[PDB]
Order: structure tokens, then C-alpha cells, then sequence
């Protein structure tokens, strides 16, 4: 029964008698299958026969790791000052885009649809987009209009720059104003694509023919990150340790972190318009995330950029390796401060290592996670085994392999791209490892294999506050490892508690 | 210090109206509106409804498939639910709609995951169908304890001349498992609306338009269907417990915690029972034409309306019935009473703002009142004109009514009112809450629940106390 | 059986059938209670009846939380330039104090015993300093020995100023050298009694019959602190953005954080010599444990110091308190990106509310500790249930109270001065409680009452690196927040995780 | 950079000497030497001088006696309630910090991983605790009453104050009929652990040998033995205890990991004591010679060749049939160790080693270090007496340097000096160590690993020492710029 002094909501809830009771009620009426089919079912999914026909599938996707592309197109317009996301196409998308951004910072995500129905089919929809520019400029007072595409808007065949020159033709917003525009359709590749399309898009629309004049700075682009928040700050703290000139394109880190005080900000920080502009005198670009930048590094190479991409950088030797390509780029050297950081975290590596040598590991997510997460394991003696890239290309598992290869630990390892949560369930049931990194769709995973899951990877829906923290930098590092032994000391003293039978081995210190 | 609450709202009306340009403008104004003056009719709230969202102007509103796959199809447990085109709407959708279900996930129950035709650019040109056929043979194999399967098409399907009933036809054959091919595209409609009057149809036309199949179930003169009732946190869980109690028989509950056979049994019922009117009102209009079974409207938010409810409910049976409601109300007075000389105290007088989707922007008011909280602001996203109409037995004159409320007007009226609380959904919740103003969400009831029936009660209350008696507040406000 | 492809070492080792029937074997002839007695007497140590007894006792002390004044003295003496704690008296006592705390941070701790033995007892230790301090001095090179003394010398009574300038007329040290010291005895209070006793002492010496000239800089003392290592860089980050001219008193969060990169430093950072001779200028002292420093605020008084004490600032409303008080100190305001960290807090506590209201907690600790602590469970809507301090006073008790008072979620609360983890555990079992916040000795209360631990108090042994990351601030805060809600959340999805049982509540979404 | 071992020893010794001030380096001379020529079979000649008063302010690693008897001999006793009679202190730092494990519930029927005090305050100093033990005695019979006895574990102060124990022992065993142990185990007497080792053998005989037989119905074998001195760290006796019963033994007491207070009052009742830890337990064995006439012998489980070695010299006490039993069990495990030998041997072959332990293991894992191929290039105890040094020479190489009761200054200038490839002692060195680049185990706990003892025990000890050396982390130490 339900008590006011101890008040039960649905978890306890259902568990009282009468529930229960009900429950099994209802199931009498149900025509489920009986509860012996069940077990043989779910063994049978467990199972290496099973996994042979998982793995023989062809068509059906089930529980994908990955977004569509203008996923990416909000989160990286969001990272500009006071721009707004404006997806052109239908506005059932633009409630998905924004409520996955805000379950995930528990934050406010600003997008606003174009609201193409049916009858853009027939008619195209200029309209939609000269009216919803219009509108959309004067309600929310935004710097820049970042549009995007949603699938309809793709198939239908909409001429953006058309339509977005009639809409300053009729006024809706002024001559001068920016308005950058990309193609960002569902149907290829993912949310890391669409990173890679807007911003392209964003830096097109302010370097379209103009000539650089040089300068010795570094353009920073960090890519789609559920950490974006720490990340950035992080990076910030690093860079102005080192006095290196830069510009970061793309930074969420205040929009998904606004302060509450009594004020709404919908709109905070981000890439300076007039930053953008200049951005093409940068005589570098680097990409904190290769797969999410193709595009875009070879916009920035056309404007002789030089350009450089690393995969997510975690841990000693990624970090090492970006350290020394900010101190080759600005000429100054790494500062004391930041040695000091880097033999810090060597250390807790070399205090803790006897409970991470060995450790086996399942990982997925974005591809440059994936790279960058399966290193991390094998600088502390782990096994990436089974490294998985819903959104990951054939020369990703290449790039994995070389990876594999560089390291013993590397030895049986393997990456599957372009493979599902439901093609990693049959990865954990039949070859067991201590743990799974990924993102909140995993837990499901721990669930049916009871491999415990680790959450580094967007998106984290069942926890609060992860992405204030950063993962990059000798200071993220030292995080993750953190993150690491304590999922893994923590296991131990679950394997250890039960008193005469277990906890024998139920050490005070370890 | 002082206002006038009528007067102050169509002065926020007029406020908000000035931001637009005039298209926009002329089009918002009739969107908008106090409650005028007129069981019983508390007011008159006259705005125009379901019609389409204007562009750039940061609606709420989700498209068709939302209301398709997301509402109706996708709670059904022991179906595989394709969400059809690219991968996307099925992500977004994957698991967030609380629709509460018992069943081991992957073996023989399919909600808490996304099956996706993951369209790629091939599939775009050369079409999908011969794709959806690999499919449904794939899942088959896989997923072999899954009664049926649906197809919840998203944007592409149509706009190609995908021919997805074909399919569906064909491959039933095949397998024989039941499919329902739904055209809940994101193009069609203004709204979730459209989506669930699309999947009411495909119940109709895909389900109850087949053989036998149940001819052995015994019945009672005490059979009723559950209709919409979609198992938010368990609702339809402790909708159900008294329903049972007063001595009816729920042969079916639509669609949360369902199976493909309670639903093909509904026809077999006497009485269907609907909470969502807005969701499914169309299937019960079908089932009172073709076979002769009425309906009835109830709502089980709060000890007042539970209790009319259940009185209302068995006085359509006879005195066995009416005997068992003044039970079940009789039974549970004790906790309504403890609930509410808990947490009235903490609540009475305060004032708050609402918006939802189709039914919970009326439905939930009287539970408020229930606990001394007065609705001063309350809109539907999709509401039809016969929800507005049915929205004036629940609020005062001079509540603040708005369709389609604009990210602008609602941060607005939010910002003028300063309730005491708002209840709406994840995309409200957070700039509300940085405004120093309470929120719970009024979707997910953010993840706690359940809240209908008398078990509810108490949690809502709970609920509604914690988030407005809370510490955090008086900590805004930095001490210099 | 063992087996080279997977080692089973002692915890899945011993599970195997062999020596499961071998312990099964040993079992028959040990004489041990039949396990139906072991269960009833089990069920009864969980009582009402036994807590009775239990709260009864007057003698015994089983499983305190609490290690005797060297500990504390060691610990403050390692926060000064290149000083090395001299433990007068026996040497077990060292090799203790030094295990313990290298336990805790995974580091060296280093610290000297003047090794008396015996004979001291009839002759006295004088030979044992004079030798001890010759011998300190020319191998490890200290720029300050710092004296304290195990409770055998107390007993015997040594006269240690006597002793020192003795082993100064024999030229064990130089005779401008610096050797403060401090009466340490076990049999009074606990560790930070010691710490108060030896800062004192440092103090004491540096500045006996000297005249200030007075500044208007704040000398900051953070007491004993298992968390030293990162809330004194947040507490210096803090200091650092709100300019504040001040000096740290015993700042170990170098010591006890040196880096592994091939030199191992004996010492590392501290408060520099000069700096505790000039901090008798200082028109202020401000102590962030007030049962740390007692004598030592005394101390600063006469010399006409102000002084302010804070029990262990955590959360909002604490870290306001103490930003005011510097505020008011240094006559700067607070800046504003302070003002962003903390509406960001808010902001999180705000997000996440829902899930730590009504929650209710068992803490434990150092005095200080617990009412910060406590204080800031207050904040979130949880209570504060069972407080409880073996050292702590009823002054403590009577400060609690307040504390309670202070809020509506303070009516059960109770804080138990002078119990121990036995009552603890009879009062976890009686009144169950959500959440126990203690030491890695709480580890055995939740094998025992199946109540959660979260380990944010010394020692910290079963887990690694926690140490390094600050609880102070509104930085710390957010720590604590997530380390709590994550503690939460786990609980959660451990509640949830069996399919078609309870996986109903099994949220994608929290 | 090429070298000669022992004379470049022999410089690190006199490097370190140099250091000290004359009175200081008169007294550590004696402690360091490099192993000799041999004067089982002897392979050097480990002279120097041991057990003697540590020097005052030298960063000694030495314990105390309450180490030596709480921590060490008496506080694995699972059945009984030790009580850390003094000060809150000592009982806490010792409170569970020893792996010597047991099968319990902890609080109920079993004691070991807790702290029992009797929290000394001043008013206890000046007016004595003699009363507040007998109250908490009685609180201990009321609250833990399945404890079938309790030890008074003497801290600092006791002796100093003049407390009289030993009366409060008699009275209270009358009055709850449960045996008390009090033991003078102050941290004053001796030099170190080694004493508190003696004081509680001579406790144990004094009151619990010294008593009425508690067990006259216990049935015997011809092969009954005692295990005197395994103290069970990460579960070392159990898997010591395994392989001598394969052989065909009967363990009547395992003496004190996992032992119960029954055990241990039957220990007379055995043919035979098999001594691990020869110096923790020797007295005891000793006496049991004299008083019951039976016979001692010293073995060894610390790898293959120690454990087919000791199985063997054992069952040659007894007859053909444990004889037997002896190569059952060595066969039986052979493919186990051939496994571990052909997995880790070539990782670990020609890698240096230096070890400081206290008073067994710094000898007694030296033959498994070289089972796997390694070699001791250094070794030393806490606590060792001359005839630890003695037996030293039955394991070490000539050339080997040797260091007694070493200082934190003399360790840190012989690794830094050596370089070897590992470090095996403990927690107060494991930090530095590392810090400088060298992989560390811990030669005390295991680095919360184990067991190390018999065949199960040579896989994870193998494991561990590979994963120690065998690991990125080093490769990582120094920054690429
Ligand atoms: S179905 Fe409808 S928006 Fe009636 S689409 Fe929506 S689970 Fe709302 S006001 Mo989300 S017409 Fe249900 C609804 Fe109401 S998803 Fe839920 S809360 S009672
Ligand atoms: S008892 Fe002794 S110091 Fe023989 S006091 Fe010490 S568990 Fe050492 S070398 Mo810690 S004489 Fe045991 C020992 Fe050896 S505690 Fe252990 S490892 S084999
Ligand atoms: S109205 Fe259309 S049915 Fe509705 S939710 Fe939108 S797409 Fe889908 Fe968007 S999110 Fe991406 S772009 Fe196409 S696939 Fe899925
Ligand atoms: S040689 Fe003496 S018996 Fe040995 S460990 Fe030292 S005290 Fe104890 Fe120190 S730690 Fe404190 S001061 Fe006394 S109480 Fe316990
Ligand atoms: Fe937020």
C-alpha cells in the first residue's frame, strides 16, 4: 500500500503485494510467451549461433549508437555568440534535436523550425523560410541565423541560397545580415557529418573570396562532444598556460552551462562573429576530432590553412602529442606547470596500475571517441577488445587497427564499424569483458550481459553533471582514471560483502 | 504590489503580440486569450486551435511520428516498432517516453529500443521497400517472440511513393505475424495530433480488420477497455488497481503496458473507459459504430475527479458496481486525507502555470485544486477546438489561455505571472527553473510518478511540495 | 583450480570447489559457533534490545573514528618548507603515522623517531634527542625539525626545551637552526589535537616575544584535511581571483602530490620559513576547522591577531560565509567569475533536486567535517540524521544543534560526540537511513546494514585519488553534488536491473 | 656502464656511511656488508651485525612490539577480541591493515578486522586502567558473547604506569570463563617487532597451554601437524593448507591466519610443527619440543623448487605412504608450473631485484624470484637476528648486499645507486620507489594480491611481478619535449 510518512513512487510501488498480485493478473490475459520460452529465447540470444545471425544482418539497424546530421548542425551553431539554430524542414525534429541537447546538460536548447508540412511537398517551401526568418530574427534578436536542413527539406530539393537571398529581398532580416546555410540530410553518415556540414557552411558564409592576411594563430575546432563544457575550459586553461594565440570554432561551453540566478540566458559566450571572420588569417586549423571535420579541413586547406586532426585526445600520450603541436605552432615551449600536471597523473597511473593491467574492455561511440578512449586502455595495460563506431568508416577501423598493432596489449583487439548495440550485446555475451564504455543506451547492455558501464560518451541521460568536467588534458586524464578505478574498486567490494561467504577478500586498503 | 488577473493577462497578450512582425502577428492573435465566462462550466476559453505552427517562432510541437510511434504503437509491448527512414526519429524517441511496461527487453517485449531502416542515400533513390522486406525477414529471425510488427514511417517514405501496405501485406503472408504499415510522416499534419488519429486508423485497418481470433475468451457483464491511458511511470498501473477493486474487468489497456491480443480483444468489451480523449477518441468512435460499444470520458487526477470518475463509471453498470465505487472511495479516504493535511498547508494559495500536449492542460487541474493551488495559465500544444471547449469545466475565469504557446509569449507570460510553479515538458524546464521559478514536468512527471489514481495522489503531491519547498531557491540570490 | 590464461588470485581463487570443500573441512574442527547461533546473535546485535547495551557502555571503545595527536602532528609539521617531523619518543608510533598517511594519498610520508627504548624509562630520553636530532639533520638535510612526542615520552615526562637546547650546546644542529616542539600526548583528544598542539608550537617559535608590524594580510589555516591536496589549490585558486594578500599555515598539498618522473622529493612545497616568521604580522587568522586550532587561534590572539573559525566550508551557504569574511578582510569584492561558479552550482543543486530531497543520511567524521557536512545535506533537502564524532565535545554537539535548528529538515537530527562506528552501526541498524557519509572504516557498516558508503573523510584507503580534488569552493561543492547523486543513481539502476521483475523503472532518463 | 657487483656494492656502503655524523656511522658500519664467500648447501656468507637498538633519527622502518604481538601473532586470531589496551592510536593505524584473512561474520563470531580500545584518557594515566579494563571486559561478554576469549595487547603506557594486568586476567577468566590473554607487548621493550613475537609465544604458553586441557575428546591421526607461522596473507595458508593435505597431512592448527583459539589450544595434541615463519614462532615451537616432544621442522612454499623441496623433506619425517603423497601433489602441479614458467620466465629472466622485508620473507621468496629467472642483487630484514642472517646464506649469491634494521637514507642511495628492475618491501618504501622509475610489489601485503604460497600461489605471484615491470606506465615517465 501507499504511506505519507514513507511515500512509495513506482519503483517500490509496483513491488507491494497488491501489485503484484494485479500484475500477475494481467499476464494471465496477455498471450505472452510462457515464462520457460523466455529462458530458452534470451540463453538462445546469448548465444554463438545467435551471433553468427546478428552479425549476418544486412538491413535492420537496432539501437544504433549515433544521431542524424543536424544533431550536429544545432550543437555546433550553438557554439557561436548569439546564434540561433534554424532547421529548415519539418518541426518534429527541432523538439527531438533540442530535447536529446537538454537531457543530456540538463540546460535549455534554443532551435526553431521553419515548420514545412505537406503542402511543401507540392509547392516548395520559400515561404516557410522567408517567414520564419523574419520571425525568428525578431523574436529572439539572435547575431547570426545558422540554417540547416531536415530530411523532407532534402528530398523536396529546397535551394537555400535562393530562398535565403528572396527572404533578404523581402526584408526579414537586413541586407548585410549572416545567415549561413548547409545541407545537413539524415540519410548520410550521422551527427558528426552535420558538425562537419554547418560549420563549413558557417565558415564559408565569412570566407567565401577573400584573401588572408597571415597571422601565427591556430584555429581550434573541438567537435560533437558530451563533454563540451569541461573540455573547453580545460583546453582554455592549457592554451593560456602555453600563450598560444588561437580561436576556438565552435564553443558550447557557457551555452550549456548558463548560471541559475534569476536571469534566463538564452543565448551566452560562444565564437565571436568577428572571430569567424578573421579565422581565415589563421595560418593553421587544427581539428580536436578528425571524423567530424573532413569538410571543413579541406575548406580551411583551400585558404592554404595548414591542418592537422587528432582522435579526441585522452590520456598521457594524446595530450603529449597536442602539446607538442600547440609549442611547434606558437614556438613557446610547454610550461613547468603543465609538467608538473603531466608527472602528477603519471603518477596516480603508476599508484594504481595493478588494478588495471589486464582490464578488458568493450567501447563505442563516435569514431574519435572510440580511437581515443581505446588508447587511454592501453596506455594502463587494458584491452580495448571490443571497440565499436555505429557512425565508423572502413578507414576508421584501419586507423584503429594501426592503433592495436602499436601496443602488446593490442593483440585480439578488434573495431567494428558501422555495427549496433545490438551487434555489441552479442559481443559481450559470448566473449566477457570487465567493462563497457559508452553512453547511456549501454546500460541496457549492463542489463542484459552484466558488463558494468563507464559513461564518457554522449549522450549521459541517467547522470547529472558529467559533461562540467573535463576528459582532455593531463587534469581529464586524471579524471577518467579516477572514473575508471572506482567503477573497478567498487566491483571489488560488490564481489566482497558477503559476510563468511565472501568478504574473506573485504580489504580496508587496496 | 496589486493586480487585476484578468486584465494583467491580456495586457501580457498584448505585450507578446508587439514582438512580431504582422504576418506572424495576425496569425499568433487568435491563439491567445483570457477565459471568458460561458457537468458544469467554470468559464469559456475561446482561442483557435490545431491548425499550422507559424515558422521560426520556436514552437513545441512535435511532428506526427511523435504522436504515431512515440505515443500510441511504440508502448505496445510485444510488437517490433520500425521507426521507417533514416535513424534520427528513432534515436530522439528511443526510450524517453516513460510508458511503463513488464517484460524481458529484447526476447519478448521491443519498447525500450530502436529498430531502424537506418535510410542511407541509396535507399532514398532507389526506395526502401525492398529494404523493409529484408527487414521484417531479419527481425523475424532475431526477434522471433514478436507477436507483430509495425511501420512507423518517418519523412522520406511518402515523399518517395514508398509503397509500405504492399510490404506489409506481402510479408504477413509470409511470416504470418501481424503488420501495420502507419503513414505517420513528420509532412502530414500540424502536429502529434495527426499521428494519433494515422494510428488509430491503422488499428482499425490492420488489426480489428482480420479472423476470429479470440473466439475462445469468456466474457463478463463487467468488461470494460482502458482507453489512452499510456502507463506514464505506472498511471494505467494504479488507474487499474481500482477499476479491479469497484469490480470491473479491464480486458484491455490502450496502449500502455499492452499486448497485441488485449488490443485485438477490445471489440469483446462492453464499456471503453477513455482517459485521452485527444489520442484515442477516434477508435472509440469506430468501436461504437461497428460494434456497439460506448464510451465514456474519465479522469483519475486527484481524489475529486477519481471518485466522480468511479461514480460516474458504475453508475453505467448497476448496484453491485455503484456499491464497489463508495468502497474503493471509502477505502482510500484515509490516505487522501493524511495526503492532503500533509501537504495542502505547503500549498494552498499558490499559483500555477500549465502546458502540455492534448489532455493534461485540464486534466490535472482539479488534482491541484485538490491540494489549494490555483491554474492561472494553462495551453495545449495540440488541442483540437473540443479540448478547449472541455478545458472550461476545469478553470477560472481570467486563467490565461494559449495554443501553441511560443518559446517568446510562454518565456514572457512565465517572466509577468512569476507563478509559483509551472508544469510542462524538458524543453520548458530548465529556463523556467533559471528564472528562480519552480518547474515539474508534466510529461515525464520528471521520472518519478505515477500520479494517476489514488497511490498517485500522494506521490503528485509529494512531488509538487519538493520542488516548490525546497532549499535551493532562497540560495539564488548571492548575499552581496 | 588455478589457471595461466585467467589467474585467480585470493578473492575468485578461494570460491573455487576445492577450497570450498578444504574451508568446509578446516570449519568442522574449529570449534566456531553452529551457524544458527551466528544467526541469531547476528539478528540480535541489530536490535533495539542491544542497542540499549550498546548506547550503555562507558569503557569500551570498538571501531572509533578517530587516531591519536602525532598523526596531527606529523601531518601539519609536513605542510611547512622542507620540514621533517621528529616524533620524540617510540619508533612504532612512526612507522605507524607514516603508513597511515601514505595509505591515504599514495605517497611517501616521510617522519623520524628519536627511537626510545626501555631504558629511556629510568634514564630519560635526553641522549635519544641529542643523537636523534645530529642524526635528522645531516641525512635529510631539513631546513625546520618539528618535535612532537609519542605518549611514552609524555609518561616519562622529558623536558624537551631543556632537550633541544642540550643538543644545541653539542652541536647536533646549528644554534640559529629551527626546532619547534610540541607536547603531543595520545591520551588527550585525538589528531587534531595534535595539530593544533604542533602548529601551535611552530608558531610559538617564530614568533615568542616579538612585536608585530602589523599588515593587513590573513594568515589561513585548513586543519586536517584528507582532502589537502586539492581544496588547498582551490582555496588558493579562490584567494588568487579575489586578490587577497595571504599566507597558508601548514599547506601539504604539495607534499602529499609530488610527481613520479624519475626524482623522488623527500619534501615539496609548504609554507616557506620566512612566511610563518612574517605571519605574526598579519592583522588576521582565520582557521577553517575550528577544532583543529583552538590553542593556535589563542595563540594568534595574543599578539592581537582577530581570528575566525569555519567547520570544513562546503556548499553554497559555507562558501559564501567564508567569501565574505575575505571579502571584508581584504576590503576587494568577490568577481564575478566567482559569482558564475556559484550560480552554476545552484544551478546543478537545481537540476538535480529532485532526486536528494527527503533523502537521509548517517555522517561521520572529524567535528568539522560533519558539521560542514551536515550542513551541506541541509542545503539539498536531505537530513542529517545520525551526526556522529568521536572526537567530538558537546560544545560540537551543542553547534549542531544549531545547525539543525537552522532548518526544517533538521527535526530528527542527533550528533553523538564521544560514540564510535559500533553505535553507529546499531544506530544505522534501528533507524535506517539512505546514505553514510564517513571513512574507509564505513565500509564494514555497509557489509553490515547494507547502507551505502560515500567516502569523503580520512582515510580514504579503498579507493585512490580522490585526495586530489577539491571538496571546498563551489568548485568542491560540485564534487560532492555529483559524487553524491552519482552514489544515487548506481543505487538506482541497482534497484532496476532485473529484467521483467523490477527493469519497469529501468529510466534511459534520470 | 660496465661494472663488478660486489665491489661496486661495497661503494654504496661506504658512500652512505659517509653521511652519517661519527657516532651515527660507528653503529650502522656493522649493519651493511656485502655477502661473503660460503665459510641445505651454503651459497655466501651474510655477516652482519642485527637486533641490536635502532639509531635515533635515522628513518628507521622498524615497528614495535605491539606490531610483533597485536598486528603480527595475536590479532589473526579470529575468535577472540583483541583489546589495543592503551591509547586510541596503535589500534587504529593496525586496525585491518595486515592481510591476514579468515573465514567470519565479522562483530558476531569473528574479531580481526576491528579495533577494541580502552581509549586511555589522562584520568587513565594518572589513576591507572586496571579498572576500566575489568568494566570493559565485562562490556566485551555482554556485547560480543560468542568471543570464546580476549588478549590485552599493552600499548606505551601500561608498564610505565604500573598497571597490573595480569591480575585482572585471572580475576576476570573466574568470573566469565573465557580465557584472557595479557600480554606486555608495550612499545618500549625490545627493538623492534622482534620481541613483541616472543612476548606473545611465551603468552600463549603462559595462558592457554598452561591450562585444563579443553579438548581431551580429540581423535588423532598419525599424521596430525600444526602450520606454526602462516599468517594467511591474501590467503596464503589456505593455499599452503591444500597441498599438504593432497600430500596426506592433518591440519589440527594453522597457526594464526584463520586459527581459532580451539586450534591453537590443540597444537600439543599434533605429531608434528611445520614452521614457516621460523623467527615470528620458533620460541613456541621450542617449547613445544621440550614439553611435549614434539618435533619441529622449517619449510618453504615460495615457489616450485622450495615447495617440491619442503613437500618432500616433510613426508621423509613421516612413511612411504606421505612419501608418495609428496610426488602425487608435485606431479600433479607440474603442468601448472610449467605454464607460469614458459608464460612469465621469458618477461622476467635476467631482471635484478632488491628486497627489504622483515624477519622470513627477505630469504624466503628468493628461490622463486629465481624460479622465474630473476635475480636478488640486494636483499635485508627489519628484524632479523643472526640466525635469520645465517640462513640467509642458504639463498643469497656471494656479492649480494645485505643491509639490517636500513635506513630511509641508505635504501634511497642503494636504489638510486642499483637501479634494479624491481623493489619487493613495503608501504613506506613503494612510493619513492616508483617515483625514481622502478617498479615496486609490496613484499608485506602483496600489493593486495596474493597468495604467493604454494603452486596456486606461484601463477599470481609470477602475474604480479610481470605486470609491475612488464607495464607502459615507465615508458611514459619521461615527457617526449
Ligand atoms: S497521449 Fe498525448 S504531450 Fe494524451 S501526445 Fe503527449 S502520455 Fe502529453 S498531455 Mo507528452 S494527449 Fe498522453 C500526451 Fe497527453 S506524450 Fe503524453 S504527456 S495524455
Ligand atoms: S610474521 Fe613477520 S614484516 Fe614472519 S613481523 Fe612482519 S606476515 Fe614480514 S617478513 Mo610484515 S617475520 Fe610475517 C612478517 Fe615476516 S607482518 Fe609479515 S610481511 S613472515
Ligand atoms: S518531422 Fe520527420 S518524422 Fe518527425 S522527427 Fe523529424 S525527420 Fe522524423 Fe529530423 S530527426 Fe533526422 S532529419 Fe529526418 S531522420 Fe528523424
Ligand atoms: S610504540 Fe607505543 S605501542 Fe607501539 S605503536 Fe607506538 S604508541 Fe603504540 Fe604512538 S600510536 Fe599513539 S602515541 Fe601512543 S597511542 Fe598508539
Ligand atoms: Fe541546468
Amino acid at each position: 500500500p501507499q504511506n505519507v510518512d514513507k511515500i512509495l513512487d513506482h519503483a517500490p510501488l509496483f513491488r507491494e503485494p497488491e501489485y503484484q498480485e494485479m500484475l500477475a493478473g494481467k499476464a494471465k490475459l496477455e498471450n505472452m510467451p510462457p515464462a520457460d520460452k523466455v529462458v530458452e529465447i534470451a540463453d538462445w540470444t546469448k548465444s554463438w549461433e545467435y551471433r553468427e545471425k546478428n552479425f549476418a544482418r544486412e538491413s535492420l539497424s537496432v539501437n544504433p549508437a549515433k544521431a542524424c546530421q543536424p544533431l550536429g548542425a544545432v550543437f555546433v551553431a550553438s557554439g557561436f555568440e548569439r546564434t540561433m539554430s534554424f532547421v529548415h524542414g519539418s518541426q518534429g525534429c527541432v523538439a527531438y534535436y533540442r530535447s536529446h541537447l537538454s537531457r543530456h546538460f540538463k540546460e535549455p536548447s534554443s532551435a526553431v523550425s521553419s515548420s514545412m508540412t505537406e503542402d511543401a511537398a507540392v509547392f516548395g517551401g520559400l515561404n516557410n523560410m522567408v517567414d520564419g526568418l523574419a520571425n525568428t530574427y525578431k523574436l529572439y534578436d539572435p547575431k547570426m541565423i545558422a540554417v540547416s536542413t531536415t530530411c523532407m527539406a532534402e528530398v523536396i530539393g529546397d535551394d537555400l541560397h535562393a530562398f535565403i537571398q528572396t527572404a533578404k529581398g523581402k526584408g526579414s532580416v537586413p541586407e548585410e545580415f549572416d545567415v549561413p546555410f548547409a545541407h545537413t540530410p539524415a540519410f548520410v553518415g550521422s551527427h558528426v557529418t552535420g558538425y562537419d556540414n554547418m560549420l563549413k557552411g558557417i565558415l564559408e558564409h565569412f570566407w567565401k573570396g577573400r584573401t588572408p592576411v597571415p597571422n601565427r594563430s591556430v584555429n581550434i575546432i573541438p567537435g560533437f562532444d558530451g563533454f563540451a563544457v569541461g573540455n573547453n575550459r580545460e583546453l582554455k586553461r592549457i592554451l593560456g598556460m602555453m600563450g598560444v594565440q588561437y580561436t576556438i570554432l565552435s564553443d558550447v561551453s557557457d551555452q550549456f552551462d548558463t548560471p541559475s540566478d534569476g536571469e534566463y540566458r538564452m543565448y551566452d559566450g560562444g565564437t565571436k562573429i568577428e572571430a569567424a571572420r578573421d579565422a581565415v588569417n589563421a595560418d593553421y586549423t587544427i581539428s580536436l576530432q578528425e571524423y567530424c571535420t573532413p569538410k571543413t579541413l579541406e575548406y580551411c586547406q583551400s585558404f592554404g590553412q595548414k591542418t592537422a586532426s587528432f582522435h579526441y585526445p585522452l590520456g598521457i600520450g594524446a595530450t603529449d602529442d597536442l602539446l607538442q603541436k600547440l609549442s611547434e605552432i606558437s614556438g613557446k615551449p610547454v610550461p613547468q606547470e603543465l609538467e608538473m600536471e603531466r608527472g602528477r597523473l603519471v603518477d596516480a597511473l603508476a599508484d594504481s596500475q595493478a588494478y588495471l593491467h589486464g582490464k578488458t574492455y568493450a567501447i563505442y561511440g563516435d569514431p574519435d571517441f572510440v580511437y581515443g578512449m581505446a588508447r587511454f586502455i592501453l596506455e594502463t595495460g587494458g584491452e580495448p577488445k571490443h571497440c565499436l563506431a555505429t557512425n565508423g568508416s572502413k578507414a576508421w577501423e584501419a586507423q584503429m587497427q594501426e592503433l592495436f598493432d602499436s601496443s602488446p596489449f593490442g593483440v585480439g583487439c578488434k573495431a567494428w564499424g558501422g555495427k549496433d548495440l545490438w551487434h555489441m550485446r552479442s559481443l559481450l555475451a559470448t566473449e566477457k569483458v570487465d567493462l563497457l564504455i559508452g553512453n547511456s543506451y549501454g546500460k541496457y547492455l549492463e542489463r542484459d550481459t552484466d558488463t558494468p558501464l563507464i559513461r564518457l560518451m554522449f549522450p549521459i541521460f541517467d547522470r547529472h553533471h558529467h559533461h562540467r568536467f573535463p576528459v582532455w588534458g593531463y587534469q581529464g586524464a586524471l579524471r577518467v582514471l579516477v572514473t575508471l578505478l572506482d567503477k573497478i574498486f567498487d566491483k571489488l567490494d560488490d564481489d566482497t560483502i558477503q559476510a563468511g561467504v565472501t568478504d574473506y577478500s573485504f580489504d580496508l586498503t587496496r | 504590489d496589486k493586480t487585476n488577473d484578468s486584465a494583467f493577462h491580456a495586457r501580457l497578450i498584448a505585450e507578446v503580440l508587439e514582438a512580431y512582425p504582422d504576418k506572424a502577428r495576425k496569425r499568433r492573435q487568435k491563439h491567445l486569450n483570457v477565459a471568458g465566462q460561458a457537468g458544469v462550466m467554470l468559464s469559456e476559453c475561446d482561442v483557435k486551435s490545431n491548425v499550422k505552427s507559424v515558422p521560426g517562432v520556436m514552437t513545441i510541437r512535435g511532428c506526427a511520428y511523435a504522436g504515431s510511434k512515440g505515443v500510441v504503437w511504440g508502448p505496445v509491448k510485444d510488437m517490433v516498432h520500425i521507426s521507417h527512414g533514416p535513424v534520427g526519429c528513432g534515436q530522439y524517441s528511443w526510450s524517453q517516453r516513460r510508458n511503463y511496461y513488464i517484460g524481458n527487453t529484447g526476447v519478448d517485449s521491443f519498447v525500450t529500443m530502436q529498430f531502424t531502416s537506418d535510410f542511407q542515400e541509396k535507399d532514398i533513390v532507389f526506395g526502401g521497400d525492398k529494404k523493409l522486406e529484408k527487414i521484417i525477414d531479419e527481425i523475424d529471425e532475431l526477434f522471433p517472440l514478436a507477436k507483430g510488427i509495425s511501420v512507423q514511417s518517418e519523412c522520406p517514405i511518402g515523399l518517395i511513393g514508398d509503397d509500405i501496405e504492399a510490404v506489409s501485406r506481402k510479408k504477413k503472408k509470409e511470416i504470418g505475424k501481424t503488420i501495420v504499415p502507419v503513414r505517420c510522416e513528420g509532412f502530414r499534419g500540424v502536429s502529434q495530433s495527426l499521428g494519433h488519429h494515422i494510428a488509430n486508423d491503422a488499428i482499425r485497418d490492420w488489426v480489428f480488420d482480420g479472423e476470429d481470433k479470440h473466439a475462445a475468451f469468456e466474457t463478463t457483464p463487467y468488461d470494460v477497455n482502458v482507453i489512452g491511458d499510456y502507463n506514464i511511470g505506472g498511471d494505467a498501473w494504479s488507474s487499474r488497481i481500482l477499476l479491479e477493486e469497484m469490480g470491473l474487468r479491464v480486458v484491455g489497456n490502450w496502449s500502455g503496458d499492452a499486448t497485441l491480443a488485449e488490443i485485438e480483444r477490445a471489440p469483446k468489451a462492453k464499456l471503453n473507459l477513455i482517459h485521452c480523449y485527444r489520442s484515442m477518441n477516434y477508435i472509440c468512435r469506430h468501436m461504437e459504430e461497428k460494434y456497439n460499444i460506448p464510451w465514456t470520458e474519465y479522469n483519475f487526477f486527484g481524489p475529486s475527479q477519481i471518485a466522480a470518475s468511479l461514480r460516474k463509471i458504475a453508475a453505467l453498470f448497476d448496484e453491485k458496481i455503484q456499491e464497489g465505487a463508495e468502497r474503493v472511495i471509502a477505502k482510500y479516504q484515509p490516505l487522501v486525507d493524511a495526503v492532503i493535511e500533509k501537504f495542502r498547508p505547503r500549498l494552498a494559495g499558490k499559483k500555477v502555470m500549465l502546458y502540455v500536449g492534448g489532455l493534461r492542460p485540464r486534466h490535472v487541474v482539479n488534482a491541484y485544486n485538490d491540494l489549494g493551488m490555483e491554474i492561472v495559465g494553462t495551453g495545449y500544444e495540440f488541442g483540437h477546438n473540443d479540448d478547449y471547449q472541455r478545458t472550461g469545466h476545469y478553470v477560472r475565469e481570467g486563467t490565461l489561455i494559449y495554443d501553441d504557446v511560443t518559446g517568446y509569449e510562454l518565456e514572457k507570460f512565465i517572466e509577468g505571472i512569476r507563478p509559483d510553479l509551472v508544469g510542462s515538458g524538458i524543453k520548458e524546464k530548465y529556463p523556467v527553473q533559471k528564472m528562480g521559478i519552480p518547474f515539474r514536468q508534466m510529461h515525464s512527471w520528471d521520472y518519478s510518478g505515477p500520479y494517476h489514481g489514488y497511490d498517485g495522489f500522494a506521490i503528485f503531491a509529494r512531488d509538487m511540495d519538493l520542488a516548490i519547498n525546497n532549499p535551493v531557491w532562497s540560495m539564488f540570490k548571492a548575499p552581496w
